[PDB]
């Protein structure tokens, strides 16, 4: 279905630009601490992360980071074959998050067009 | 109140009595256990071992704080004899794979803040 | 855009790069740097200006609900653009 | 006697006439819920929220402002109260933006607590809301004005506590803002203050901007070690990393304020930091080296020379333990030529009476006097928060200030007497006319600046400052248990290095130049290469390579003041201890822990292996170093003043100016403040202009 | 009181050796009981309450892999809160902790009267409002 | 060699113990500080502490003697002896 | 009902439960220290840690009672007491449809009772209690760890426990055998500073100290 | 996807790619952030 949760993302405006702005949210309620944060601000400005990274082998993956978000910025996608021959390809980046919005968003905005209404 | 209630012993000497039972339990032990467990030390280290398990709580005065020292020494005794424990929760009093922590000022003082 | 370090590894958008004394490079030997190559500040940098006829403009992001919570932009100063600090998108009066 | 009965829900309690409800409601334990109120402000009653049912009272009334009245029951959680509080609330969140995931205040903010406590869960605002645009007030505050709910807080503060009328308010009714109208800095000690009195995410830190949220941080307790105030902070860290300063409440020295060095040098903390020990290869550079190796050069060295050949001088940031193990160490090989970089005078009693040397009168004592004379300093910048002390006086006292020096601007007015020393021996003999003013007067006092007697007469400078203050004294125009004598010191070691005996100034050094010097955190440069033999073994203790570190043929690696416990003796006399917010960086280690590791390597071990043994050494040396938050009194203020007419200097002709003369020169003043960018940041705005220093606030 | 066969106990309270706590962490901490001071950033009061026992902080490194901050201190995160110093104080005593007190520090009363912003005579008169 | 560095007197402004300290403190330290120019004689008062006379002598060694309850002439002997030998 | 979101007050079960637990403190005024019933109505008694068995045995087989069955047995700590621990006994009564709360408390030293002669459930709680928490039951048939692992030093429920605890285990291949070693975290729990500086519930408010 | 293609995005990836676990084209992970502390540079001048 499409509230299906399971490898995460993070996803950006239609403009590129990132929809996460280092709120913290996601990290405050994520019942396992699997997600870590550091921001500053960026050279333009922006209120941006510099370290996002999620364990995937300490995370449930019971959706509250992508509730706690208030601009849909951490989704859990669709992928669920993402097994890995190693512990340490678990340990996920912000640069491995954001390949991962930028490789599934096509599919990932429409589960949320189909079921944004229900949110 | 001014006084409180015993655990078993009402006085010092009861609870030492307790203690060289419970001694003399673990004495006898612990060449069953050396057998048993196929462990790979000798009798005199396990013997040892029991004696300095002991002694870690030779300047216990409070009788109730020596019940229940001899209450867990039983439960421990206890998962030893009925084979409840592995070889590696015998084994576990001996800290064979920590390195020797230092102890002089020097070698702290060199390996980090810790006091 | 992403660039080279002088030890020919990849910089992120982060500005992450090991120096050439890193023992931890050892970790991307027989393998490779994940980096994303969609720098999202040079891709804002490419949105053009809306030339938007009020003192105060309003920006949810695009999409609705979809977007960012609705926010209120003040398009006063005329050396500055007036710009979203949710999304980045920049606003400005007409030809001030 | 005279206290009244009102009731808080039913509940009695006896006020003093002029008590208002929120402090009537405040003594049985309710807190009302405000935003323009604060106790150390002056009232403005604007925001509302603190709206209260007084029982048979068809109005509410503001409880922060209306003083209660007898028989007056206070309905705090009644049906009208919580009514009143809904719509301030509502009204207060009509225009407020959408801000709180991109909003540093988010999770401290007020504006969020009281919603969630005291308004509705839910909006019936159907139009669009306002905004105003930012304003730039320097590089240390970032205003993100549309955040703003227009308490005040900020502009009575700045008006009041801080002496600068710049903020205020331009316009009316909704499109009312706060700001300067203007472009101008807000610069002054006291700015960065108006950040945590915000209420909201209008006024935040620049340097703090969007990097930790309040949740997930530590808060160690500690003091500052920035000036010789000792002002009591909360160091906030997150993952092993110092986040910000923020103040701490005390009321007897800092209150609720700390100067912007205070909360903003931390910046320093990260930067040119020692984290390694150091020794010089044969090319003559400074390499990396084990702790053992560069302790053993120093121990080799140690254990050559004796007496005079090896000395010690102690910087302005070094804590009390360190400099006994010092002391003690030094004492080992028969030295004596413990020193500091900031001169005391020793002639006459010098360091022997301890009353010689330290603010008496004690920070909470400024507000008992009647007049107050400054001599030789300027106490805006050299101590900031006993500054805002004396300008408090000055508000609600109607404190007398007068001063001997440069005309400096100090927020408060005051009577400017001149600039020559020669007029305290005009006010001693009682010629002046402001020795008038100090004999009728029931709580005289005369603060010597400790900045004054850096000057090469500095001796004669203090002998006629006692002068004055004996004079005052032998006549029945003060009691007994006042203190009129003060000094005023601006470095925070220093009321410490005193206390244990260590010589005050670097005269003996350059009297008996060593073999050996020990730089314990000693980056001031009274002491260079040029002054000492050809080969001097020359070692530097501390956290950050400024001055001392280029010179030392050793480089030991200490800890910073956040990142050790450590006892620190403020310019009043009271000991206090920091305690570690992080671990020293790299193989940097504790000072006094150094210092006994050479002491062993030397085979002169020092009796102590922990922190509790080097603090009853401590105690040993000097009981009152271990007496925290205590002030102990010290007399024979007579002893000393019968002592120091027989040194019989001259004053020179030299007109008295202050190092610090304007706001450029207070923010980098010591090796962690000089390593720091924000205050890199801060002396550009100040020099050339609000253009100059350029940030985007832009989300 | 009771029948509970009241035995002679001397009143030094030490239940060290049945904590389970390795000898490390009790002789070589140092507990801190303290009442938290008040954020500075907001104005309420309703944190500054009870009484903390907190440990003193241990060395936090980064972790080679992801960076994290890495901990072998067991008691980085142990916080007891109290009612009282006295409890505070019992209960390091009793499990063995060294520890140092400092005394709660209160807001002192103030004088606040809004008729002073507009005095005829005094300092005290606003020039803004 | 040993020769005498520095002397410490502690003692407490209000306790009735330390009242004859206090006494030469007031009376007598300042001839003994005109005699003694260079000693440093390091007076520190602090709340709730028995009198104690420290001299610190040369190479770290350091004595105490115990001032509780002593006269003034007392103090001045026992400064005396310390400051000229016979301690 | 015109309050869809407040949770319903039934009034008749407050009455009814008062007057039971004013009938049980009657009853046994020897050991019950105080009875009151929640808002929403649970009625607890707090008694003398003596009373174990005589209240429980009551609250069982008297006829008014008929507690038969021991829904749970737990224990509460909380460091600021001096009897730190608090024993909590949940009963069901299945004849008048109805519950009871029964608490008493002790400290690390004073043996607690054990109730198994009471109720066979009694059993394990009563060994999770002591495994957990550290209270002796005395005249347990069978006192021992029921959860933690054998051998496990301290008792992990208490509030000064580390979260953590303080070893680690791993295999290790040069003794060729799983191992116990102090704990080292590569990422250490983050702690979080939660609560709000503004009081929530006014009528909950203690009185100043 | 033929009926009701999904949003066109420049940043979407053009080419899809399998679980490159096990070749030298998996992940591995890395801090993302700079160094924190600075340290003291020595001059390069000698002193004597
Ligand atoms: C197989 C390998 C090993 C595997 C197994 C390794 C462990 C085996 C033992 C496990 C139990 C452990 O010893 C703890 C217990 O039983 S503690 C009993 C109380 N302990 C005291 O110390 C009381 C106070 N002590 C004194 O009063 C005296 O000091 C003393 C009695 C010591 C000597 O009295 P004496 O008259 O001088
Ligand atoms: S899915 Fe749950 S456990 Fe996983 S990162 Fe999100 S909040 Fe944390
Ligand atoms: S992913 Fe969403 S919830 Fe998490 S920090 Fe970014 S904006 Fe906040
Ligand atoms: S100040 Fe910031 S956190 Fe507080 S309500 Fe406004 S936007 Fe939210
Ligand atoms: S800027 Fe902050 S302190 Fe100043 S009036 Fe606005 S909300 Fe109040
Ligand atoms: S608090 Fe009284 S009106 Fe703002
Ligand atoms: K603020
Ligand atoms: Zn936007």
């Amino acid at each position: 279905s499409p509230r299906f949760r399971g490898e995460h993302a993070l996803r950006r405006y239609p403009s590129g630009e990132e929809r996460c702005i280092a709120c913290k949210l996601c990290e405050a309620v994520c019942p396992a601490q699997a997600i870590t944060i550091e921001a500053e601000p960026r050279a333009d400005g922006s209120r941006r992360t510099t370290r996002y990274d999620i364990d995937m082998t300490k995370c449930i993956y019971c959706g509250f980071c992508q509730e706690a978000c208030p601009v849909d910025a951490i989704v859990e996608g669709p992928n669920f074959e993402f097994s890995t021959e190693t512990h340490e390809e678990l340990l996920y980046n912000k640069e491995k998050l954001l390949n991962n919005g930028d490789k599934w968003e096509a599919e990932i905005a429409a589960n949320i067009q189909a079921d944004y209404l229900y949110r | 109140g001014t006084s409180v209630k015993p655990i078993f012993s009402r006085d010092m000497n009861e609870a030492k009595r307790r203690v060289r039972e419970l001694y003399r339990a673990w004495y006898r032990e612990v060449p069953n256990t050396v057998h048993l467990f196929q462990l790979d030390i000798s009798v005199k280290q396990g013997r040892d071992k029991v004696r300095e398990m002991f002694m870690k709580n030779a300047h216990v005065t409070d009788p109730r704080v020596v019940d229940l020292l001899v209450i867990k020494g039983k439960m421990e005794l206890e998962e030893t004899i009925n084979v409840w424990k592995q070889r590696t929760h015998i084994m576990r009093f001996f800290h064979e794979t920590e390195a020797p922590r230092p102890t002089d000022f020097l070698s702290k003082f060199y390996v980090g803040h810790d006091p | 855009g992403v660039r080279t370090s002088p030890t020919g590894e990849k910089v992120t958008h982060t500005g992450q790069a090991y120096d050439d004394g890193d023992y931890r490079r050892v970790r991307f030997s027989d393998r490779q740097k994940e980096v994303n190559e969609n720098f999202a500040i040079d891709l804002i940098a490419e949105q053009p200006v809306s030339e938007v006829g009020s003192r105060v403009i309003s920006c949810d992001g695009g999409g609705g609900a979809l977007g960012h919570p609705r926010v209120y932009i003040n398009l006063d100063k005329e050396t500055k653009t007036g710009t979203c600090g949710y999304c980045g998108l920049q606003f400005r009066q007409p030809h001030h | 006697s005279n206290l009244i009965e009102v009731f808080v829900d039913g509940q009695s309690v006896m006020v003093e006439p002029g008590t208002t409800v929120l402090q009537a409601c405040e003594k049985v334990g309710m807190q009302i819920p405000r935003f323009c109120y604060h106790e150390r402000l002056s009232v403005a009653g604007n925001c509302r929220m603190c709206l209260v049912e007084i029982e048979k009272a068809p109005k509410v009334v503001a409880a922060c402002a209306m003083p209660v009245m007898k028989g007056w029951n206070i309905l705090t959680n009644s049906e009208k109260s919580k009514k009143a509080r809904e719509g301030v609330m509502e009204f207060l969140l009509a225009n407020h933006p959408l801000d709180c995931p991109i909003c540093d205040q988010g999770g401290e903010c007020d504006l969020q607590d009281q919603s969630m406590m005291f308004g509705s869960d839910r909006s019936r605002f159907l139009e669009g809301k306002r905004a105003v645009e930012d304003k730039n007030i320097g590089p240390l505050v970032k205003t993100i004005m549309t955040r703003c709910i227009q308490c005040t807080r900020c502009i009575r503060f700045a008006s009041e506590i801080a002496g600068v009328d710049d903020l205020g308010t331009t316009g009316r009714g909704n499109d009312m803002q706060v700001g300067t109208y203007i472009e101008k800095m807000f610069m002054s000690e006291l700015s960065g203050n108006i950040i945590d009195i915000c209420p909201v995410g209008a006024l935040t830190s620049k340097p703090y901007a969007f990097t930790a949220r309040p949740w997930e941080t530590r808060k160690t307790e500690s003091i500052d070690v920035m000036d010789a105030v000792g002002s009591n902070i909360v160091v906030s860290t997150r993952t092993g990393e110092v986040m910000r300063i923020l103040p701490r409440m005390h009321e007897d020295i800092n209150e609720e304020w700390i100067s912007d060095k205070t909360r903003f040098a931390y910046d320093g903390l990260k930067r040119q930091r020692l984290t390694q020990p150091m020794i010089r290869n044969e090319k003559g550079l400074l390499t990396y080296t084990t702790w053992e190796d560069a302790l053993s050069r120093v121990a080799g060295m140690l254990q050559s020379f004796q007496g005079n050949d090896v000395a010690a001088i102690a910087g302005g940031l070094v804590d009390a333990e360190a400099l006994v193990a010092l002391k003690d160490l030094l004492n080992r090989v028969d030295s004596d030529s413990l020193c500091t970089e900031e001169v005391f005078p020793t002639a006459g009693a010098g360091t022997d009476l301890r009353s010689n040397y330290l603010l008496n009168t004690t920070i909470a004592g400024v507000e008992e006097a009647d007049v107050i004379l400054l001599v030789g300093t300027n106490p805006r910048f050299e101590a900031p928060l006993f500054n805002a002390r004396i300008r408090k006086s000055w508000l609600h006292n109607d404190l007398k200030v007068a001063l001997i020096g440069s005309p400096v601007d100090l927020t408060y007015r005051y009577d400017h007497l001149g600039d020559s020393p020669k007029i305290l021996q005009d006010i001693a003999s009682g010629n002046h006319p402001f020795s008038q003013i100090l004999k009728e007067a029931k709580k005289p006092m005369v603060v010597l600046g400790s900045s004054a007697l850096q000057r090469s007469d500095g001796t004669a400078i203090l002998a006629a400052v006692s002068n004055i203050a004996q004079n005052i004294r032998l006549s029945s125009g003060v009691t007994g248990d006042w203190k009129v004598m003060n000094i005023l010191h601006r470095i925070a070691s220093q009321v410490a290095a005193l206390d244990l005996g260590y010589k005050p100034g670097v005269e003996a050094i350059r009297k008996n130049p060593p073999k050996v010097l020990f730089l314990l955190g000693a980056d001031g440069g009274c002491i260079t290469r040029q002054d000492l033999p050809k080969d001097c073994f020359i070692i530097y203790q501390g956290h950050h390579g400024d001055v001392g570190a280029p010179m030392a043929d050793v480089i030991l690696p200490g800890a910073a003041y956040t990142e050790k416990s450590a006892t620190y003796v403020n310019t009043e006399g009271r000991a206090q201890q920091t305690k570690v917010a992080v671990t020293p960086p790299g193989l940097a280690r504790e000072d006094w822990k150094i210092i006994r590791a050479l002491s062993e390597i030397a085979g002169m071990t020092l009796p102590y292996d922990t922190l509790d043994q080097v603090r009853s050494r401590l105690e040993e040396v000097s009981p009152n170093l271990v007496r925290y938050d205590d002030v102990e009194g010290a007399n024979y203020f007579q002893q000393a003043n019968e002592l120091s007419k027989l040194v019989n200097q001259q004053l020179l002709a030299d007109p008295l100016v202050p190092p610090q003369l304007t706001i450029k020169d207070f923010y980098m003043t010591d090796s962690i403040s000089r390593a720091s960018q924000t205050m890199a940041k801060c002396v550009k705005a100040v020099t050339e202009g609000i253009q100059a220093v350029e940030e985007p606030s832009i989300c | 009181t009771q029948d509970t066969q009241l035995i002679a106990v001397d009143e030094k309270l030490d239940i060290t050796t049945l904590t389970g706590v390795p000898e490390e962490h009790i002789k070589t901490r140092k507990v801190r009981i303290f009442v938290p001071a008040r954020n500075n950033m907001q104005s309420g009061v309703n944190n500054t309450k009870k009484w903390k026992m907190e440990f003193d902080t241990r060395e936090r490194w980064e972790n080679p892999l992801m960076g994290w901050s890495s901990t072998a201190d067991p008691l980085s995160n142990l916080v007891l809160t109290f009612s009282t110093k006295e409890d505070a104080v019992a209960f390091a005593e009793k499990n063995g902790w060294s520890f140092d007190v400092e005394e709660r520090k209160v807001p002192k009363p103030k004088s606040k009267s809004y008729g002073a912003n507009f005095s005829w005579n005094k300092r005290t008169r606003v020039s803004t409002k | 060699k040993l020769g005498l560095r520095e002397i410490r007197i502690h003692l407490c402004q209000r306790s009735p113990g330390s009242q004859g300290v206090r006494d030469f403190i007031e009376k007598r330290y300042v001839e003994l500080k005109k005699a003694n120019p260079d000693l440093p004689i390091l007076i520190r008062e602090c709340s709730d502490v028995q009198p104690k006379l420290w001299a610190r002598y040369a190479f770290g060694q350091e004595k105490n003697v115990s001032l509780n309850n002593f006269s003034a002439d007392q103090v001045t002997r026992t400064l005396e002896n310390v400051l000229s030998g016979k301690a | 009902d015109t309050r869809p979101t407040i949770r319903p007050r039934n009034d008749v079960v407050h009455k009814q439960l008062s007057a039971f637990g004013q009938y049980v403190a009657e009853i046994l005024p020897k050991y019950v220290q105080q009875v009151q019933v929640s808002c929403f109505n649970e009625l607890e008694i707090f008694i003398h840690p003596d009373g174990v068995i005589p209240v429980l045995t009551f609250l069982r087989d008297h006829t008014n009672a008929q507690f038969k069955s021991l829904a749970d047995l737990t224990a509460v700590d909380v460091p600021t007491r001096q009897n730190r621990f608090e024993i909590v006994y949940n009963l069901l009564s299945l004849r008048f449809n109805s519950r009871i709360r029964v608490k008493t408390y002790t400290d690390e030293l004073t043996p607690i009772e054990s109730s198994v002669t009471v109720y066979k459930a009694a059993n394990w709680y009563e060994r999770e209690i002591w495994d957990m928490f550290g209270v002796f039951f005395a005249n347990h048939p069978d006192l021992r760890r029921i959860l933690t692992d054998y051998g496990f030093e301290g008792h992990p429920f208490r509030k000064d426990f580390p979260l953590s605890g303080y070893v680690e285990l791993r295999y290790d291949d040069e003794v060729k055998r799983v191992v116990a070693e102090p704990v080292e975290l590569a990422q250490e729990f983050r702690k979080f500073d939660l609560n709000s500086p503004w009081e929530a519930f006014p009528a909950y408010r203690q009185p100043p100290e | 996807p033929t009926t009701k293609p999904p949003t066109a995005r420049k940043y979407i990836w053009t080419n899809h790619k399998f679980n490159v676990s096990g070749t030298p084209q998996q992940y591995v992970p890395y801090s993302t952030t700079r160094k924190k502390i600075q340290e003291w540079v020595p001059p390069s001048t000698p002193y004597k």
